């Protein structure tokens, strides 16, 4: 699982 | 029609005069030129050295007309390029406009709000300058009334819009001090009847939530999520778009903040969002769903219970590639965090073939994402002894020939990912 | 990064 | 650890 | 033109299409000189004149050794040109004609046939397989089938070895296995010959056959060629070291067992000179090989240590060009990845830290990941030893902390996550 | 390396 910002990068 | 006007030379002659009337006529002719449709001679007006003069007129409290005309002219200059907006700032316009916010003439006050809105909207730099001149206290004071419906419609809209620009832009983001000071007023405007006020308010909140989880907490702590979800189900697109962005931003936060969106009933309206005629809304809504399926199992279960999985499968099947990529992500997070029983349900919703069809894509990232999902699903199959069943499904969707083709191809993750799948789950005889 | 834009408004 | 071919990829 | 030499293509076709053998020979001679021109020989003009099939027919005339020779020379030069020009020779059916000429009692003609086949086979996998399909190998090996190779002329032996190496060259597809097993035994012999050019060509052939899957590597290795390859590795002739190093480099991409056979042959004793070779491409190849060796067992890493190679790797990492530095970085990562704690402590003692940190400034995302992985591995060994603080200070004294701090604002994901992980753990308050 | 024209011995 991986949350991502609107650019599809990542949050973490 | 749509024409007329003076020469920039004549206006200059008129403003340099000592006759107040002559200065007013010139300032009017200025406003006519800078307001004309179109190609206004902004740079020529600046070259004449008229900005400082306009700014000095803003202080002419003994003549409301020239204050108004000057405020208008400067607004249109400030509405242009950064270089043009900067000329207005270097002319000392900011503190002069802020002084005008408290004018007994509402229309002059409104114009100053507008002007400050264009300046702050240029970027975080000029935004911070506006805040550092203490523009916030006067602005909020204008909204410090019992009932907002007393204010004029255009007035309230401009104020809401200007505030939203004080919340806009990053690197740096607005000061926490300013955000904390503005938020209480923003909450009020979120519950106003006017669509444009609601739009600008949602935009303002989408800005403030577009950052670290600490900034998201400031917003959510005021209890705005329920209202945001209400505006999510609006029929007018200018409201839904920023509302969805705000919700989308909040969901990138923690599992706790995500839960508040779910509790607010956001999942109930997402079917219309995932099937929205506006492709940009589908991408945005699919992206949000993917960050929800990255949460806890209990959160994944609420996605199942609200029946969103078939809609997610739908996006994956019949959406533009950009939206499909987001869907693919949502399913990987789902299969990654989901329980075995949640993955079985996923397979029952017909995920495989749409998933395999994207395996022919030209994008490398989406392929990695899909192979991961396939692996996660196979892992759940092994705990059921349904490995053979799943393997059959995949070749019944033409998916095997697609995995076979990925035995070649560039990139290293696709090598071992594909190679591991056939060895564990297929192999034997097929062609050589 | 990511669109939908409306930062500067001119009065006509 | 990882053995690589001359092109610097990875031993297939 | 006129009754003179240095003919026109028009005069050559006239002489060749004549019914007079004397005039056919003169024309072919004129054609051979022309194709032996120093600069821009008119190959396309000669092809476009349709002379190839006439040349190939002459190859069949055992009644006239001279025209057989001249034609074989002509075709060899045409076959030397572009793939299109080589193809024109093949389409003219030249291959089976050359093969028939290998058994000629005229050695100088047999040699020229070997040469021709070499050019054709050298064009690529397709034409190489054509030559093999026409059954060229048996006749070729039959020429080398002698008790003592020194009886053959040096020009004759060098051609055979070279042509044979081209039958081993190229991939997609590689040479057929049965053909390789047929050639290898002869290849072993030529590897033990005394001529440096023969040795060079032999080494190239081995480097080709080993450039592939582990199965093809085992074919070569179980012939016991590794010890000789290592001997050729320590030669002074660069033309021998290069292919020998390539062969060794290929073998090491295989299994740990095969790698051990390289180490047991004493290859690690010559790598100090290879890693400090004046030619930069030798250092790269040698550092690449070392990276694959340090991807092996801990006992194999220990032999890299025992032969004193670590300070040389640290050396390459410090002063070599970036290309070679990349390979060196990989060698360190594999080392720290598979090594024991004690082996990693030794690595730090050899001063690996500062040279590693300095490469974090490089404009290459991949090497940055590699180094970050190496540093992380070292810290893990420092954890077990309970000396992460000592390692932290070292990094600070080597100017490393500032660079890891900069990689936090890096575009790549693996770079910024790895950096963050290191600061929080070891460089917090 | 791949081929050679003959005089000689070269590459074409």
């Amino acid at each position: 699982q991986q949350r991502r910002t609107r650019n599809g990068a990542s949050k973490s | 029609q749509g024409t007329v006007n003076w020469s920039v030379e004549d206006i200059v002659k008129g403003i340099n005069s000592n006759n107040l009337e002559s200065q007013l006529q010139a300032t009017q002719a200025a406003r006519k030129l800078l307001s004309r449709e179109k190609q206004p001679p902004i740079d020529n007006i600046i070259r004449a050295g008229l900005i400082p003069k306009f700014v000095s007129f803003l202080g002419k409290t003994d003549c409301s007309p020239i204050q108004f005309e000057s405020a208008w002219a400067l607004t249109n200059i400030a509405s242009g390029t950064s270089e043009q907006t900067k000329a207005v700032v270097d002319g000392g316009a900011i503190p002069a406009f802020i002084s005008l916010l408290a004018s007994p003439h509402a229309h002059i006050s409104e114009q100053a709000v507008w002007a400050l809105g264009n300046i702050a909207g240029d970027g975080s730099a000029f935004r911070d300058l506006v805040i550092k001149h203490g523009a916030i206290d006067p602005l909020l004071a204008l909204l410090a009334v019992p009932d907002l419906s007393t204010l004029a419609c255009g007035y309230l809209r401009n104020l809401t819009w200007t505030l939203s620009n004080l919340c806009r832009n990053k690197n740096p983001a607005p000061p926490l001090d300013a955000v904390e000071q503005i938020l209480p007023t923003l909450v009020r405007l979120l519950h106003h009847n006017d669509p444009e006020v609601l739009a600008d308010s949602c935009w303002a909140i989408s800005y403030l939530t577009d950052g670290p989880n600490e900034r998201i907490e400031m917003v959510v702590k005021k209890g705005v999520v329920p209202q945001l979800v209400k505006l999510l189900g609006a029929t007018e697109l200018p409201i839904v778009t920023p509302a969805l962005r705000a919700i989308g931003n909040i969901v990138t936060g923690t599992d706790e903040q995500t839960q508040k969106v779910i509790d607010a009933g956001a999942l109930a309206v997402f079917p219309s969002l995932l099937t929205n005629p506006k492709t940009n809304i589908q991408k945005e809504a699919t992206w949000t769903m993917s960050n929800i399926t990255a949460g806890r199992q209990d959160q994944i279960q609420q996605v199942v219970n609200h029946g969103l999985v078939p809609f997610l499968v739908g996006v994956l099947s019949k959406a533009d590639f950009k939206t499909q990529k987001e869907a693919a992500w949502a399913i990987t997070n789902y299969t990654s965090g989901g329980t075995v029983e949640q993955i079985v349900y996923l397979v029952h919703c017909g995920i495989i073939e749409p998933l395999m069809n994207l395996l022919s894509a030209k994008d490398t990232k989406i392929i990695q994402v899909i192979l991961d999902a396939i692996s996660n699903i196979f892992q759940a199959a092994e705990k059921l002894g349904e490995t053979e069943k799943l393997s059959i499904m995949i070749e019944e969707c033409g998916g095997l020939d697609k995995i076979e083709a990925l035995q070649r191809h560039e990139n290293e993750s696709v090598y071992k990912a594909s190679l591991n799948l056939i060895e564990k789950y297929f192999s034997v005889e097929e062609e050589e």
